[PDB]
Parts: structure tokens; sequence; C-alpha cells
């Protein structure tokens, strides 16, 4: 093996899918999702080095 | 939000943008109307009786 699948997730989308509520409540956590977000990208970005 | 410039440079916090490609906000198509659909009106009660 050599590469995995380029899978990058959306937070906002994805806990809190189109609900204004859900994302306002979400926004109290901070920059976890900011750093999930780069997590991934730094995954996939390895993936093609 | 003045162009996508701007956007990067406010996502990375900086004020100069080293080149490359850069994840700064998310496209999403916003609903336009709203659709209700429930089954036929039947069996109407007899109030009339
Ligand atoms: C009683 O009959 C009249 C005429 O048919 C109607 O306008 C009225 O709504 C009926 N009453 C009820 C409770 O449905």
């Amino acid at each position: 093996p050599v590469s995995m699948t380029k899978t990058s997730v959306d937070c906002t989308m994805y806990i809190c899918g189109d609900s204004t509520e859900c994302s306002n409540l979400l926004l109290q956590y901070g920059s976890f999702c900011t750093q999930l977000n780069r997590a991934l990208t730094g995954i996939a970005v390895e993936q093609d080095k | 939000a003045l162009d996508p410039l701007s956007e990067t440079k406010c996502t990375l916090k900086s004020f100069t943008v080293e080149k490359g490609i850069y994840q700064t906000s998310n496209f999403r198509v916003q609903p336009t109307e709203s659709i209700v659909r429930f089954p036929n009106i039947t069996n109407l009660c007899p109030f009339g009786e």
C-alpha cells in the first residue's frame, strides 16, 4: 500500500447539518472543528506526498 | 468578506499569504422553498351530525 483515500469531513454540516440553533451551540466549543479539518487536510497532503 | 484573497488572509490570520492552495469556506446551496406533503384528507369527522 502507498496511499489512502483523501477524505475530508466538514464539522458544521456533520454535527449540525443545516441547523441554525445547533450551529450556534457548536460555536461554544472553539476550534475543535478547525483542528479536525486541519488534521484531515494534513493527512490528504501526506497521501499525495 | 471582500474577496477570496481577504477570506484567505482572515482564515490564516495573516496579512501575507505564502504560495499555495488554501481551503477557506464551504459552499452550500441554500434551500429555496419548502415542501409539505401529506396523505389525502379523508374521513372528515362528522361534526355535521
Ligand atoms: C351545517 O350545514 C351547513 C350547510 O350545509 C354548513 O355550512 C355548516 O358548516 C354545517 N355545520 C357543520 C358543523 O359542519
